[PDB]
């Protein structure tokens, strides 16, 4: 109470909340991957991608993540999906300056 | 100052200070109230 | 210090590469490497 | 939800995780790239929990 | 001139203006001039 | 702080002190300028230094003047190591030629009102025509970024997707100048120079210059702005 | 060997059972010193057994031969290896002294006297005998000052030490006229630890190094005679806690700060740790890459002052935020690097254009190229380069390995200092087990928290 | 029993069955990944092309519903968790079919655009020969690249739609229509009437399956809890302490 | 899955890293860790190999027909190189730019000739070997080195290029590239 401001007043509720936190976390993660199972993702923020499209200066960490993800997938497809036999050439692969 | 990222260094430095002071205070209150001060030892992992 | 680096570490008697999940992670690492800070690289090797 | 529901929703068991640490790492990076699993709200619920 | 504060439905902006607060921290003046150094008593200064 | 003792101090006592962004000043001689010997000359260590960065603004009530801005970057404003050839005649008609050197300076400034205008302060390929007192001309102005520069969604001139592929339908729209094409047309600028405090013993020259140049056009987008740059310059003849 | 009942300590508290055993305490200390010097000898002999002279010693994962080279033995002009005989002599002496100290440690750990107080009053001590243990502290301070003076005399009259900053590329030299100026010698101590300053990391020349060693040795001798001839003040008694575990925790805090500072030395310092022996730093590798590409495009016909990069700031030359002329690339963030192969290239405003265009040096360019090919960057499996690079170059820098391990040591010893510090405070408070169940301070104070 | 039936209905909606018509509930992602509508169209072309009346005409003989079915925007697994609402609010309402794009390079072989896999939100545009090796691509680098359309010379032609027999040679428009054909068939969409954002949405079948899978998992948790409740109705408030 | 014992206690079989290969009227050394790719580059390719890590480290051969007698009829090395500029790659960017520097106008790439050679075979046939640096405006992979070798068979003008990244050039690929280059023997 003097360090954090709040404290537990019950061993039973303390132990039950200790039980409660990981079961709730794992169940919500299960619901999230269930949502992912049908290609229903939290991939694109529509308004942010719109303002990034009509604003060449509007750089954000979210847009950096989005671009890194299509880079991930462009490098995934060829060597991770043999049954697609995607013979993507070197030039079509997106990459930055130097490196 | 905002353009070159000075508020970042300010916030990170003060957060370092505040976290170290917070866990040393956990040591202190465990000393004062009659405990074993390994609470600060346990917090040395989130500090780490 | 880097983690494990087992890229092309598995090869056969003919010397042909046995691509592993480590090599999958390697090419994934290339995918997230080529354009992290996609304008600040003026050299091939990233020693900064 | 990760070994049956995801492959049954997707094209097949090939997109299901394989039993192995580096294969789980491949599957994890697969959700990072294809699904943006870090930005998923239920995933943030789970990591917070 | 053609779109002053009373045309924009500004309520406490005329009351700030009437008693003396004319410059702003945004680098402009309501009379059409440029605030070289508005000081600490600007519109945003009074609000803060 | 002259050139004679500029080399007289080591790097330790000048590091982090801004002296490396300070041009030498001529303390001897006279400001009559005409005392300089005429003929063909080859200047070296021609130095540039700005004293004020102001951006033109179309004032709302019909006025038009340059307003003072705030430098967003740190002390990275000057340009050193300029070469070229000079000719001085008896009547005083002179020409200026610039060939190579640290001939660009990317610097972003903040306008009053939370506005940023990046620009490439350059004096490259300047041909100043006039007398010793004043002479002007035209110089080459690059845009800013390279052809391979990548925006938040790739794209750009040399390297890029040529379209925002995050939207499967925003490929054919009014954003022709945003994704299909990126403009890299190099502009032209105006420079006004004045020579003062000439040291005829060592061929040292100084004076105040003026630079007018359009800023960044952000690769086929909103029109660029004209920037007035004033400052001190220094040179050494042969 | 004691049990749990008679000592109150379990097996995982075994040497805690000898906290009140002066003789067995000193025996364990002597045995552990023997262990440390035995690893010194074993490391030296193993490293020289696997030492290949033609390849650089940092490419082979060698750490201790660089240390003896910094001491100034077996090397000549340019840092090349010439004779491993002093390396052998140092390792053999360490092994023999290890045998001696191990025999002493096992003697005083098995049949040594239990307590030294009843038999040897000079060696007899408790954790509360302030004058006696400050005399012991003064003895240790005089010993350490003597060691610093030994290093000073080695640099002065015993062949000198290696300077990487020497003209031509570093050589063994004799140091003369050390830095005795108080302001210059304490400016490092009163310095900021961030970049550009680096507190005491930024020591750059051997005259200053030896002057600082003379300063610390003379001051340590003065402190030793002070602790021997005086007594701790009552304010020090009031502010301090005076248990053996308290002195242990204080020493652990000192060595934790020591280890963090040494890790920073390993990752940044190239004067006390020449890159010719320890491998290049990250700063040295980044500026080496920039310099190598600059001279490559110079020799294939390109102007480095012009030809701005994709960012428009300058691919090969830019300006530091303070205004100094520095190399191109993201290596701008490492622009404060000082290694002895760029200062002749560096003029008043930074990099002199005419200097870098017309006065190159083959030793500088080959040194930069070799540091580029062996940057401090590799895997724990000793796979070179970044995590995306194929296993073809078997090299990870000793700088990287020492920085990593010394951070581990410093942080774990910080946690150990905090452990023993809390135990010291509570045990001196008389609380080393918990509340008394009848004298709880909580139930006797006011509510509402 | 009810989350048994929930798993049953989620499976039958995601895989398709007799009581799950495509006409009423939308297509399945497996039909797109198995080239069902595309195979139908192309063998409807092979018949009546192998007996005269070649690919210049008879594409108008192809029904417009079939080409609408051969579109990845028609895929139920192309939306997102939060691309909320109608599919028309996602891409616009289809107004007409422009015909199948036939791409030909400078020497004469017929190239084809690679179909977009369901797993990708974005996909590069490439042009592959009949033998299965990529002949061209949309150039990202455009520097020291020798696969670009601007140097290969690929023209696009359309048949049987609003655009029939029209061959475009301009690089910008052949790139744009190749990017459009990357998603499958070629269609025109009205967008300003519903303020279409641009991204694809999800089908009612997909949303049904997602909701019922989440509900089935929650009801599995509920059945475990109620099983505990049934067998342990005697020791809820506490234990026997003996 | 026929029955034979495992390979144990009999030393290693291959360590040099090169595996011989022969095609139509030619034979050379190929890297053992490289994998041939079905992406035919030019319309006249018979064999092509590439590295599995990076597709940049690739190599192929050309079997184009000839109208002259021999490469000597083609003349000097500069004149021979100046006709075959399609192998490096044309720039698909056409807009004029000066904001990249160090290159010619409306150019983002340059071909820096690093060397030429005149290598003779067993009896009288010359093996033209050159080295060309292929940089870009951004300098991707620090440029690219073009190691080209050409010869004349009974018709079927045979060219080679071992294209590889410049970071690989100083990070452990130059020796393998040279071993591929000097083994391009055509009989
Ligand atoms: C107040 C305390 C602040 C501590 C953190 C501030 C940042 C310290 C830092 O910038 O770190 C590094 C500095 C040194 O900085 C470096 O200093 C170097 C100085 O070397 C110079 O001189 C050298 C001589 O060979 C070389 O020539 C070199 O090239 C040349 O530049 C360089 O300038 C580098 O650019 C610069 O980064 O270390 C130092 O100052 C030594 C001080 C100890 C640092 C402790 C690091 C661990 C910190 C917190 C961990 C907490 C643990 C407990 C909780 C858990
Ligand atoms: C000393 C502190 C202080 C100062 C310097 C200011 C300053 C300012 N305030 Mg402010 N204010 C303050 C405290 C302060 N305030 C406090 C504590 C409150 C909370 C009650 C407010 C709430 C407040 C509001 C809601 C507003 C301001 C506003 C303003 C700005 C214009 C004032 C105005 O409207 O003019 C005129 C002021 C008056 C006409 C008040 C008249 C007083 C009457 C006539 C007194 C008569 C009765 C008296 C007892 C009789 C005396 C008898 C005689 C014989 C002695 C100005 C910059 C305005 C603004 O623009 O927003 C920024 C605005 O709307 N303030
Ligand atoms: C020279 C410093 C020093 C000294 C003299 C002591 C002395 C003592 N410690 Mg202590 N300790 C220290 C440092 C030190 N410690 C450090 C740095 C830590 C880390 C935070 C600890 C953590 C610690 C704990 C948790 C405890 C003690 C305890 C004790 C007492 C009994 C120890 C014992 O017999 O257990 C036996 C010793 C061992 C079984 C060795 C442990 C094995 C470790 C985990 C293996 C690590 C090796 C591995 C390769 C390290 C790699 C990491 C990195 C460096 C790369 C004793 C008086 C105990 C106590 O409180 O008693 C009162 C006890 O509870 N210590
Ligand atoms: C390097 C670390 C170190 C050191 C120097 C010591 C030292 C000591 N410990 Mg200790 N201990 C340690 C680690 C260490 N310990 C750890 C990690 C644990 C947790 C497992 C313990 C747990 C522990 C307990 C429970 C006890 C001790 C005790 C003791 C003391 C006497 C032991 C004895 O006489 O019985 C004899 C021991 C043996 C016969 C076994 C050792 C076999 C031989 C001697 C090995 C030495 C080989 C050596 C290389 C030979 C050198 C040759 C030489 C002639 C050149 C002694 C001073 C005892 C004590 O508290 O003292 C009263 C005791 O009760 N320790
Ligand atoms: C930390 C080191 C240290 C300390 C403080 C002590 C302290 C003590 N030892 Mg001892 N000892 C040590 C190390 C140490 N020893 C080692 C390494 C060995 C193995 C050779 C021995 C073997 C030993 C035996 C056999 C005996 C003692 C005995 C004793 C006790 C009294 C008699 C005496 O001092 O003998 C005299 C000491 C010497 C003759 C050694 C020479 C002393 C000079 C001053 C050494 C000069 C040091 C110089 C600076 C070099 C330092 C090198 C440095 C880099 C490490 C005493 C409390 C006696 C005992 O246990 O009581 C029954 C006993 O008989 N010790
Ligand atoms: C590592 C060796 C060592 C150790 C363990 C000690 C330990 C001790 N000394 Mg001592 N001392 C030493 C070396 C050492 N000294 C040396 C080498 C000298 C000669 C200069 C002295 C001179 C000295 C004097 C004159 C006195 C002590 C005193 C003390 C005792 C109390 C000190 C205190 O209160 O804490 C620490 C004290 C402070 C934190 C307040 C002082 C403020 C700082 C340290 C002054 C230094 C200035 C410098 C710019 C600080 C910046 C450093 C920082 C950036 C890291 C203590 C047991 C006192 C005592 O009780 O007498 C026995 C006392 O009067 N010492
Ligand atoms: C099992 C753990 C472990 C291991 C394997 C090592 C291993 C090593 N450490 Mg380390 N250390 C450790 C734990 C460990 N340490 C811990 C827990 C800490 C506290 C966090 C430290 C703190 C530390 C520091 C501060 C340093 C090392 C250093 C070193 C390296 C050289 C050792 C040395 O010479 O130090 C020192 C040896 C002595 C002090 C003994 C005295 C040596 C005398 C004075 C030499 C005199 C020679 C003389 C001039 C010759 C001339 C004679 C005559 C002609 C005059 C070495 C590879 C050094 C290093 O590499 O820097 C990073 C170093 O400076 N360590
Ligand atoms: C990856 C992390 C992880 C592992 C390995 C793990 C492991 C375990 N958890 C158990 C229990 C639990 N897990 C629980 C909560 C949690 N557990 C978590 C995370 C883990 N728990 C988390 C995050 C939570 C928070 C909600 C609870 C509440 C329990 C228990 O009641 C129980 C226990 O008592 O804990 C000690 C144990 C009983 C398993 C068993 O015998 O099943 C029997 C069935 C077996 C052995 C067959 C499984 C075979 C699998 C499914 C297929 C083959 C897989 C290979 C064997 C390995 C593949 C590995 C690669 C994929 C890398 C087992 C040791
Ligand atoms: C707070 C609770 C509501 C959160 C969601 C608000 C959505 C905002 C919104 O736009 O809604 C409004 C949206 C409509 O949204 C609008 O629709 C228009 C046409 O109808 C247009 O297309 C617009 O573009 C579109 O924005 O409709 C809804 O009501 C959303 C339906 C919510 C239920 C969907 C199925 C969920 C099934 C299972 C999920 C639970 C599973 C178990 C638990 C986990
Ligand atoms: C050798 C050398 C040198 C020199 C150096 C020096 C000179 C050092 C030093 C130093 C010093 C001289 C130090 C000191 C110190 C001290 C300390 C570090 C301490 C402490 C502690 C603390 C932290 C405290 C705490 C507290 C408080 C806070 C108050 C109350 C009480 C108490 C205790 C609680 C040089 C680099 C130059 C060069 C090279 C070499
Ligand atoms: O910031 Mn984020 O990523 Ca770590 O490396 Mn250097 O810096 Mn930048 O590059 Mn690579
Ligand atoms: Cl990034
Ligand atoms: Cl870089």
């Amino acid at each position: 109470s003097q360090i954090f401001g709040v404290a537990f007043s019950n061993k039973r509720w303390l132990h039950f909340f200790m039980l409660f936190v990981p079961v709730t976390g794992l169940w919500m993660s299960a619901l999230g991957v269930v949502g992912l199972a049908l290609n229903l993702r939290a991939y694109d923020f529509v308004s942010q991608e719109i303002r990034a499209a009509e604003d060449p200066e509007f750089e954000t960490f979210y847009t950096k993540n989005i671009l890194l993800n299509e880079g991930i997938r462009a490098w995934m497809a060829a060597q991770d999906q043999p049954h697609e036999k995607l013979t993507l050439p070197e030039e079509v692969l997106p990459r930055g300056n130097a490196l | 100052w905002l353009y070159n990222g000075g508020p970042y260094q300010l916030v990170v430095c003060h957060f370092f200070l505040g976290v170290c002071c917070y866990m040393g205070r956990e040591w202190e209150l465990s000393y004062r109230l009659g405990m074993r001060p390994w609470i600060a030892v346990a917090y040395s992992a989130p500090v780490a | 210090l880097n983690g494990f680096n087992f890229n092309q570490s598995v090869v056969d008697s003919n010397g042909r590469v046995l691509n592993t999940w480590a090599d999958i992670i390697n090419r994934a690492n290339l995918g997230m490497e080529v354009m992290h800070e996609r304008n600040a690289h003026n050299f091939p090797l990233d020693l900064a | 939800s990760v070994f049956l529901i995801y492959p049954l929703g997707q094209s097949g068991w090939f997109f299901a995780p394989s039993f192995g640490v580096a294969s789980i790492f491949r599957f994890i990076l697969f959700f990072q790239g294809f699904h943006n699993w870090t930005l998923n709200p239920f995933h943030m619920m789970g990591v917070a929990g | 001139v053609l779109n002053p504060m009373w045309r924009q439905g500004m309520f406490v902006l005329p009351f700030l203006t009437r008693l003396g607060v004319t410059q702003s921290w945004g680098g402009w003046t309501i009379s059409g001039e440029t605030s070289s150094n508005p000081g600490i008593w600007s519109y945003e200064g009074a609000a803060a | 702080l002259t050139y004679d003792e500029l080399q007289g101090l080591t790097y330790l006592q000048v590091k982090g002190t801004g002296i490396a962004n300070t041009c030498p000043v001529v303390e001897q001689g006279t400001s009559n300028v005409r005392e300089l010997k005429p003929g063909d000359y080859k200047l070296e260590k021609f130095c540039m230094e700005p004293t004020s960065f102001t951006v033109k603004e179309v004032v709302d009530k019909g006025r038009e003047e340059f307003v003072k801005t705030k430098l967003l970057t740190r002390l990275t404003i000057s340009q050193f190591g300029m070469n070229g050839s000079m000719k001085i005649n008896n009547d005083g008609s002179v020409e200026f030629r610039e060939d190579e050197g640290l001939d660009y300076a990317a610097t972003t400034v903040k306008l009053p009102g939370g506005e940023y205008v990046p620009f490439l302060f350059t004096i490259k390929e300047f041909d100043g025509k006039g007398t010793l007192d004043s002479f002007s001309g035209d110089f080459l102005v690059p845009s800013y970024r390279g052809s391979t520069f990548l925006d938040p969604k790739g794209r750009g001139g040399a390297t890029g997707y040529d379209n925002a592929i995050a939207l499967p339908a925003k490929a054919d729209a009014d954003e022709i100048q945003r994704l299909n094409n990126k403009s890299y047309t190099p502009g032209k600028g105006s420079a006004v120079f004045s020579v003062a405090k000439v040291d005829t013993e060592t061929g040292e020259i100084a004076g105040v210059f003026e630079s007018i140049q359009p800023s960044d056009t952000e690769m086929g987008a909103h029109p660029a702005k004209d920037i007035k740059i004033t400052g001190l310059w220094y040179g050494q003849l042969t | 060997g004691r049990d749990q009942e008679t000592t109150g300590f379990a097996w995982w508290a075994g040497n805690a059972r000898l906290i009140n055993l002066s003789g067995k305490l000193l025996g364990a200390h002597v045995a552990h010193a023997g262990l440390i010097v035995f690893w010194a000898g074993a490391m030296n002999l193993f490293e020289v057994s696997h030492f290949v002279p033609e390849k650089p010693m940092y490419e082979q994962g060698l750490i201790l031969l660089p240390h003896i080279a910094t001491l100034g033995y077996g090397v000549g002009p340019g840092g090349e290896v010439l004779d491993t005989f002093p390396y052998f002599v140092s390792g053999v002496l360490h092994l023999i002294s290890s045998a001696v100290l191990g025999f002493g440690g096992v003697y005083h750990s098995l049949i040594g006297p239990e307590t030294l107080e009843e038999s040897y009053p000079f060696f007899g001590y408790v954790w509360k005998d302030k004058n006696k243990m400050t005399n012991i502290l003064g003895y240790h301070l005089i010993i350490l000052g003597c060691g610093a003076w030994l290093l000073v005399l080695k640099a002065l009259y015993f062949g000198g030490v290696y300077d990487t900053w020497a003209p031509g590329g570093g050589d063994v030299r004799i140091i003369s006229n050390p830095t005795t100026n108080a302001a210059i010698i304490f400016g490092y101590i009163v310095k900021s630890p961030f970049g550009g300053d680096g507190w005491i990391v930024s020591v750059d020349n051997l005259e200053d190094i030896i002057g600082g060693h003379i300063w610390i040795g003379t001051l340590c001798i003065l402190g030793g005679i002070w602790h021997i001839y005086t007594t701790p003040w009552p304010w020090a008694r009031r502010a301090f806690v005076w248990s053996g575990e308290a002195y242990l925790s204080y020493s652990l805090a000192a060595v934790s700060l020591m280890g963090f500072t040494a890790c920073c030395f390993a990752w940044f310092n190239n004067t006390a740790y020449p890159s010719e022996f320890y491998g290049p730093t990250g700063p040295e590798a980044s500026q080496a890459q920039a310099f190598t590409f600059l001279v490559r495009d110079q020799r294939l016909g390109a102007n480095v002052a012009s030809a701005q990069g994709p960012t428009g700031l300058g691919k090969y030359l830019m300006r530091s935020p303070t205004g100094e002329i520095i190399f191109g690339g993201e290596t701008m963030r490492f622009w404060d690097f000082r290694g002895p192969w760029v200062e002749p290239l560096r003029g008043p405003s930074g990099l002199d254009l005419v200097k870098l265009k017309n006065d190159i040096q083959p030793w500088q360019e080959r040194r930069a190229a070799e540091y580029m090919t062996h940057a401090p960057l590799g895997s724990l499996n000793s796979v070179g380069g970044v995590a995306t690079e194929i296993n073809a170059v078997n090299f990870v820098s000793p700088r990287s390995w020492l920085a990593t391990s010394h951070f581990c040591l410093g942080f774990f010893f910080f946690v150990g200092h905090l452990w023993h510090a809390g135990r010291a405070r509570a045990a001196a408070a008389g609380f080393e087990k918990g509340i008394d169940r009848v004298d709880e301070p909580v139930l006797s104070m006011r509510p509402l928290d | 029993a009810v989350f048994w039936a929930a798993f049953v209905v989620a499976g039958t909606m995601w895989y398709g069955s007799a009581a799950t018509p495509i006409e009423l509930f939308g297509p399945t992602r497996y039909q797109w990944d198995q080239g069902f509508f595309q195979q139908e169209i192309q063998k409807r072309v092979a018949q009546s092309t192998s007996e005269g009346l070649s690919v210049s005409e008879a594409w108008a003989k192809i029904p417009e519903k079939l080409a609408f079915y051969d579109y990845i925007g028609n895929n139920p697994a192309k939306g997102g968790l939060f691309r909320t609402g109608a599919m028309n609010s996602g891409d616009g309402i289809a107004v007409g079919w422009l015909g199948h794009a036939s791409f030909k390079d400078q020497e004469g072989r017929e190239l084809f655009v690679r179909r977009m896999p369901t797993f990708f939100e974005t996909f590069p545009v490439v042009l592959i020969d009949k033998d299965g090796v990529v002949r061209a691509d949309v150039p990202f680098r455009k520097a020291e690249s020798k696969y670009s359309i601007e140097q290969v010379g690929v023209s696009v032609t359309f048949y049987g739609g609003e655009l029939n027999g029209l061959t475009f040679t301009d690089p910008s428009t052949v790139k744009k229509y190749a990017r459009k054909a990357q998603l499958g068939e070629i269609f025109e969409f009205d967008r300003s009437t519903l303020q279409s954002d641009g991204v694809f949405r999800s089908s009612p079948r997909g949303w049904f399956t997602f909701g019922h899978l989440s509900f089935a998992l929650l009801f599995f948790f509920g059945h475990i809890w109620h099983g505990s409740r049934t067998i342990f109705r005697d020791v809820f408030a506490g234990i026997d302490e003996d | 899955a026929y029955g034979e014992g495992a390979n144990v206690f009999g030393r290693v079989t291959n360590k040099s890293g090169f595996v011989p290969y022969a095609g139509d009227s030619f034979a050379l050394l190929l890297p053992s860790k490289w994998n041939p790719s079905d992406e035919k580059e030019v319309d006249s390719i018979v064999l092509r190999y590439a590295d599995n890590f990076d597709a940049v480290n690739n190599v192929y051969v050309i079997a184009q027909d000839t109208d002259k007698s021999s490469i000597q009829d083609y003349g000097s090395p500069e004149e021979f190189i100046s006709q075959f500029g399609y192998l490096l790659g044309r720039q698909a960017w056409a807009g004029q730019t000066v904001s990249e520097g160090g290159f010619d106008a409306n150019k983002v790439s340059s071909a820096a000739l690093l060397g030429v050679a005149t290598e003779k075979d067993k009896k009288g046939k010359t093996y033209y070997k050159f080295e060309i640096l292929s940089r870009t405006a951004d300098g991707n992979e620090g440029g690219r080195h073009q190691l080209v070798k050409a010869t004349v068979s009974n018709g079927k003008l045979y060219l080679l290029k071992v294209q590889a990244g410049d970071k690989r050039w100083f990070k452990g690929t130059d020796k393998e590239c040279l071993g591929v280059l000097d083994s391009f023997t055509v009989v």
